[PDB]
RNA sequence: GGUUGCGGCCAUAUCUAGCAGAAAGCACCGUUCCCCGUUCGAUCAACCGUAGUUAAGCUGCUAAGAGCAAUACCGAGUAGUGUAGUGGGAGACCAUACGCGAAACUAUUGUGCUGCAAUCU
RNA sequence: CCUAAGGGGGACUCAUGGAGAACAGAAAUCUCCAGUAGAACAAAAGGGUAAAAGUCCCCUUGAUUUUGAUUUUCAGUGUGAA
RNA sequence: GAGGUAAAGCGAAUGAUUAGAAGUCUUGGGGUUGAAAUGACCUUAACUUAUUCUCAAACUUUAAAUAUGUAAGAAGUCCUUGUUGCUUAAUUGAACGUGGACAAUUGAAUGAAGAGCUUUUAGUGGGCCAUUUUUGGUAAGCAGAACUGGCGAUGCGGGAUGA
């Protein structure tokens, strides 16, 4: 007998953390929530109203909604050879704010920032990132330093 | 300071205990003795669970119990003492400082023998305990007493000896 | 009745242990483990010597059993029934299954015996004993090699006895007063915990 | 032989309640349903009423939470009372009373409703809530929060419950819970609630008491006695603190004989600093030489 | 008789000669599922604010 | 009158464990 | 800086055993006419702040403390693993190449931080 | 299977261990302490739950009305369920 | 961001599991010292305490590799103030806006016989194999799954011969 129910497989998945089950921290209930937001999504096993389906435990998205206590959330996902849309109402115990944000958020105040002043300063400043390169030449100091040579060791058994 | 007014001994609580082992007519004169003892209504206890050896079955009211607090309560206990004639065990103490004792009829504390009533024997336990218990069960803040503030046996059979010059025994 | 071993010598299936799941599973063959002078102290027998594996296998506990009484009996034949402290190091806590005691429908078998799984390097035979007691104790694990399939070397350890310290470093911790006996094994000081506790396990601890 | 069972593991596995739960002062359950605002209002705050008693005071807060922690908008606490002519049982019903309507007009003055939304100035003990003004801004809408406190009727928190309500605030409630609702006949008794605001069940227990047992009536109510207010005139204590509490309910600070530096340094003088890693270290030293008297 | 039951094979292989496609994104996403109370209210305030673009530039 | 409260859960108990005979 | 009320994070905050705590606060503490709840004013309700106390709560300090947290020429580039060969080996398995890389162990350090309001020797 | 075993609120804290109390003993009832859940939650199992979701009490019918949107299985059809 | 597999762990929970040691007033028994006192002694067995050997697909604190969600701007960021019957105690917000500023390093790499869109219809819906992961089975040129590459549908050089 097949078993393919709304909840199989995930008992870890659903699991609160070790030595974090119990009430919520209040956070969670203040943070607020505004259309275009993103967010994770990371389904809370103590509060089953508004759970996400397995499928979305650990997947990121958009706000589209905001009600008395969820937000609806857009989620792209495979079906096949293209995307579904998919449009998914979340009691906010199972969401949180994604990270991703607040870093390029901050790349784009750092831009401004330092073009305004190259701008000053009549200068170019170069904004585009760039990934890591190979190091330049170095010379190295032996004082104190001398090479010690080392040797492959032969075999021991240490039972 | 170990000799400070707030770490008196004194009792907190008297529980009268008439473990009957039926329910009905019987129950409800044990009853009886214990409203007229305390001079409040008492309260039945159920069985737990049902023994065949026993003959009690699950949810039959089979014991009835009281607790007595204040003057009344020292009075009863008091008038218990008398039937023991002021001597207990040492194994009558708890590790916890509380202490009892059973009396085997219940006209030898002195109130009036009915025939209908009969005699009953009785269970009396005396709950010792300083000021500031309430810490213990209030609703808010509740926490627990420190080790020289806890009542002990030690403490509480010395100052059973010396309130009621009796001798505790130890066979 | 049973089939020959060669049938189940390596590890293809999960291990499929004893538990709610099956429960109609027979008694392993063997069932003692410490044999010689299972109480004899730790100073007593400080040569130990190993059978360890160099196989990737599994191990009947029928052929456990007889290598077992194989050893102690060649052991205390030559050497006396209290020369040696002899430990088996594997328990077959593994269930093999037989099919037919139709074809493949069906064909979940039932529990039919008990084996040890052990990797290599593991150790499957431990024997602690006196140093001029080696040649015998050698001699008594390298015939109980021949009831056990594949490869298995006869290792003298760098350790005293059973304890997980050199030869050297045991000599070192028991006159600086950090061993003290528990039976036929030790226990040592620690430097963590509640200090009076500590010094009264350990009085002749020549502190630094 | 019973096992041993607080072991390592126990501890090691023992997962600690909140801070707050464990000091048996915050009701999450309670709190959580308080505080939780819908999210379709964003950004708009709910406020709570917090209404806390100690053994000599009342506390009255008006508290918005947030992430950082909550705010307090207003305070009004039991020994502000004395400034408006209460000086003795700062614990009263009527305290109470005094205490929410303090706290509503000073709140209504920090946010500037005062003409607007005066509230019940004729206090008649009848039930009523505080209605909008048509064509204006809304009242004030503040939710009680008694915390751990038990519901019962009669209960002290709600003789602050009807003086901020009196006192121009919006705070939704029911008043069966309040002194004098007669539980069989679902109707409020008005005149005994108004009695209860102008403390007549403490009056009524002086006169009760003076002339059955003057010794004790001399131990309970000294402060009265040299004082000489007696009870008929308790009612002009609290007729005359509303009036006076309704004239200038602005908080005023109270002059601090020290500074806040002051202060610290003479705090800073007790309590114990922890030993260096040295000296606990030379003490581990010397406790194990000292142990060395008991080798037998 | 019996027959192959389940596979999953060769089935990505089709998927990626022409699909595997994001979706296009737009500039104003529908607002089917939005809360009918704000869908409500919404569409007041942008006929209200049509209307003052329209008399600004009129003027 | 009154009567003591249920304060555990062993709804379908009827017996107890430890409770072995020749003990 | 102490304390209270309300908190955020939710043990560096918990647990055990000792010791100390000025001021204020808190607390224990006193009472039962009233609202209220109890077998029991013990809890809950109310009254007094009056008769007393820091004994307890609470707070701080102590402990080669348990636990918890953090760090690492600790273990260990070990176990495991992605990729490769017409590599070895009867096999079981193993070595090598380009990469990723633990857990246990060991040692050391630490033992709440902090927001709003009020108050205080 | 359930008018509560649904819904709301309130109060309390289970399994178990230790030490004590006439008959009373391994098991009756009473008391204190300990007790991170080691219980209980109709039923298979997993998850979840401690001033509760567990135990007890009070009041109830939201187990109601109109239909849309969405999630799972999915062809992104139906049904069931949410 | 998510995960709970490999590994690891069991003097950490749960379950399994070898061996001693020291202890306790329900010790479980045998001989007792006992005239009998349950009050000692020798013993085995229980538990408790600190240890010890070995384990888990339906165990687990920890916890990979590979694989996986989202983001990396002009539909962006910031400033001011318009609309509403929604929301706020509000002049608070929510959403959509007018006007203004930030110019080609317009905000990573690499590639791009360009991107996007539509209609309609064929055949097919018996598969099989190799490496690796993997289930049943003693195994099978056996039966069944995962990812990829292949054969089928494919000749050519090599493996003599061979999907
Ligand atoms: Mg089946
Ligand atoms: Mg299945
Ligand atoms: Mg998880
Ligand atoms: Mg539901
Ligand atoms: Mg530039
Ligand atoms: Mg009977
Ligand atoms: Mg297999
Ligand atoms: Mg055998
Ligand atoms: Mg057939
Ligand atoms: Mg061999
Ligand atoms: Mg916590
Ligand atoms: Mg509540
Ligand atoms: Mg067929
Ligand atoms: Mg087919
Ligand atoms: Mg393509
Ligand atoms: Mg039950
Ligand atoms: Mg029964
Ligand atoms: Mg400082
Ligand atoms: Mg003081
Ligand atoms: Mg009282
Ligand atoms: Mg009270
Ligand atoms: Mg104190
Ligand atoms: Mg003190
Ligand atoms: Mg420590
Ligand atoms: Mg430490
Ligand atoms: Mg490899
Ligand atoms: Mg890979
Ligand atoms: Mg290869
Ligand atoms: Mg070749
Ligand atoms: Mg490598
Ligand atoms: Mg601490
Ligand atoms: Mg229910
Ligand atoms: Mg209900
Ligand atoms: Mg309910
Ligand atoms: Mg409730
Ligand atoms: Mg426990
Ligand atoms: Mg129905
Ligand atoms: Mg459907
Ligand atoms: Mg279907
Ligand atoms: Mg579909
Ligand atoms: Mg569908
Ligand atoms: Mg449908
Ligand atoms: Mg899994
Ligand atoms: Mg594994
Ligand atoms: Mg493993
Ligand atoms: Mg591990
Ligand atoms: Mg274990
Ligand atoms: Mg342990
Ligand atoms: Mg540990
Ligand atoms: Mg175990
Ligand atoms: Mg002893
Ligand atoms: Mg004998
Ligand atoms: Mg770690
Ligand atoms: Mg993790
Ligand atoms: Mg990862
Ligand atoms: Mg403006
Ligand atoms: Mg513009
Ligand atoms: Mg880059
Ligand atoms: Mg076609
Ligand atoms: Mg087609
Ligand atoms: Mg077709
Ligand atoms: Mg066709
Ligand atoms: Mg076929
Ligand atoms: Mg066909
Ligand atoms: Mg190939
Ligand atoms: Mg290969
Ligand atoms: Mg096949
Ligand atoms: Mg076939
Ligand atoms: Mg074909
Ligand atoms: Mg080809
Ligand atoms: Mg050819
Ligand atoms: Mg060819
Ligand atoms: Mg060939």
């Amino acid at each position: 007998g097949k078993s393919r129910g709304y909840r199989s497989g995930t008992r870890y998945a659903f699991q609160r953390d070790f030595k974090k089950h119990g009430a919520i921290p209040l956070s969670t209930y203040l943070k607020v929530y505004k259309v275009g937001d993103i967010v994770d999504i990371k389904a809370n096993g103590s509060i089953q109203k508004g759970m996400p389906h397995k499928y979305y435990h650990g997947k990121t998205g958009i706000v589209y909604n905001v009600t008395k206590s969820s937000v609806g959330v857009i989620i792209n996902k495979v079906v096949g050879n293209r995307y579904i849309e998919k449009r998914v109402n979340l009691r906010v115990e199972h969401v949180k704010h994604s990270a991703c944000r607040q870093e390029f958020l901050n790349r784009v105040k750092s831009n401004a920032a330092k073009k305004r002043e190259a701008k000053a300063n009549g200068e170019t400043v170069y904004l585009k990132r760039q990934a890591a390169k190979p190091r330049g030449s170095r010379i190295i100091s032996t004082e104190g330093n001398i090479p010690q040579t080392l040797a492959p060791v032969a075999y021991e058994t240490f039972i | 300071k170990s000799q400070n007014v707030m770490r008196e001994l004194r009792i907190e609580k008297l529980v009268l205990n008439i473990c009957v082992g039926e329910s009905g007519d019987r129950l409800t004169r044990a009853a009886k003795v214990l409203e007229q003892l305390s001079g409040q209504t008492p309260v039945q206890s159920k069985a737990r669970y049902t023994v065949r050896t026993f003959g009690i079955r699950r949810n039959e009211k089979i014991a009835v119990h009281v607790t007595v607090r204040g003057p009344k309560a020292e009075e009863i206990l008091e008038r218990g003492l008398k039937v023991k004639e002021y001597q207990l065990r040492s194994k009558n103490f708890s590790a916890t400082g509380n202490f009892g004792f059973g009396i085997d009829e219940h006209i030898d504390l002195g109130i009036k023998y009915d025939p209908s009533i009969g005699i009953y024997g009785m269970d009396f336990y005396v709950v010792m305990g300083r000021a500031g218990a309430r810490v213990t069960r209030r609703k808010r803040a509740r926490s627990t007493i420190g080790n020289s503030h806890k009542t002990n046996k030690e403490d509480t059979i010395q100052w059973f000896k010396t309130r009621y010059d009796a001798e505790v025994l130890d066979k | 009745a049973r089939r020959p071993a060669r049938c189940y010598r390596y590890c293809k299936n999960k291990p499929y242990p004893k538990s709610r799941y099956n429960r109609a599973v027979p008694d392993a063959k063997i069932r003692i483990y410490d044999l010689g002078r299972k109480k004899a102290t730790v100073d007593e027998f400080p040569l130990c010597i190993h059978l360890v594996s160099n196989e990737l296998e599994q191990l009947s506990s029928e052929a456990l059993e007889a290598a077992r009484i194989c050893a102690n009996k060649y052991i205390t034949k030559v050497s006396g029934r209290d020369s040696f402290h002899l430990r088996v190091r594997v328990h077959p806590f593994h269930v093999l299954r037989i099919n037919k005691m139709q074809g493949m429908r069906g064909a979940w078998g039932k529990p039919h015996g008990l084996a040890a799984r052990v990797s290599i390097g593991q150790i499957i035979m431990s024997a602690r004993t006196k140093d001029s007691n080696k040649d015998v104790v050698i001699e008594g694990l390298r015939r109980a090699r021949y009831k056990f399939p594949g490869q298995q070397k006869i290792i003298i350890s760098k350790k005293w006895g059973f304890t997980p310290l050199n030869r050297d470093e045991y000599i070192a911790k028991k006159t600086n007063g950090e061993v003290i006996d528990d039976g036929a094994y030790v226990k040592f000081l620690s430097r963590k915990g509640n200090l009076e506790a500590n010094l009264q396990q350990f009085p002749n601890y020549q502190y630094s | 032989m019973q096992k041993e069972f607080r072991t390592s593991a126990y501890h090691s596995r023992f997962q600690t309640p909140f801070r707050r739960r464990q000091e048996g002062k915050t009701d999450y359950y309670q709190r959580k349903r308080l505080v939780t605002q819908h999210k379709a209002k964003y950004n708009s705050p709910k406020y709570r009423l917090v209404v806390r008693f100690t053994n000599k005071d009342i506390i009255a807060q008006i508290v918005s939470a947030h992430i950082t922690g909550d705010v307090v908008f207003t305070a009004a606490y039991a020994h502000e009372l004395p400034r408006y002519g209460i000086k003795y049982g700062l614990t009263n019903w009527s305290a109470a009373y005094a205490v929410g309507l303090l706290v509503a007009r000073r709140a209504l003055q920090k946010l500037g409703l005062d003409e607007t939304y005066t509230g019940v100035e004729e206090v008649e003990g009848e039930f009523e809530l505080t209605e909008a003004v048509e064509d204006g801004p809304r009242p004030f809408k503040v939710f009680l929060d008694i915390g751990l406190q038990r519901t019962t009727t009669g209960a002290r928190v709600f003789g602050v419950l009807k003086g901020a309500s009196d006192g121009g605030l919006y705070v939704p409630h029911s008043p069966n819970r309040f002194p004098g609702w007669d539980i069989e006949a679902e109707e409020l008794d008005a005149e005994l609630l108004r009695k209860y605001i102008f403390g007549g069940h403490v009056a009524e227990y002086m006169e009760e008491l003076l002339d059955d047992d003057e010794e004790k009536y001399k131990s309970i109510f000294k402060n009265y006695i040299e004082e000489e207010i007696e009870s008929e005139d308790v009612e002009e204590i609290y007729a005359n603190a509303h009036e006076a509490i309704r004239a200038d309910p602005s908080f005023k600070p109270t002059e601090k004989k020290f500074t806040k530096e002051q202060y610290k340094a003479e705090s800073k003088k007790y309590r114990q600093q922890k030993l260096t890693r040295a000296e606990r270290q030379a003490k581990v030293a010397k406790k194990i030489a000292e142990f060395k008297a008991q080798q037998e | 008789a019996k027959s192959k039951n389940h596979t999953a094979h060769n089935q990505t292989r089709k998927a990626h000669r022409n699909g595997i496609k994001k979706p296009k994104t737009y500039k104003y996403p529908s607002l089917k599922g939005v809360d009918a109370k704000f869908k409500r209210n919404h569409r007041y305030a942008l006929h209200g604010t049509a209307k003052a673009l329209a008399k600004a530039r009129a003027e | 009158k009154n009567t003591s409260s249920k304060k555990s859960d062993a709804a379908p108990a009827s017996a107890d464990p430890a409770k072995a005979k020749k003990k």
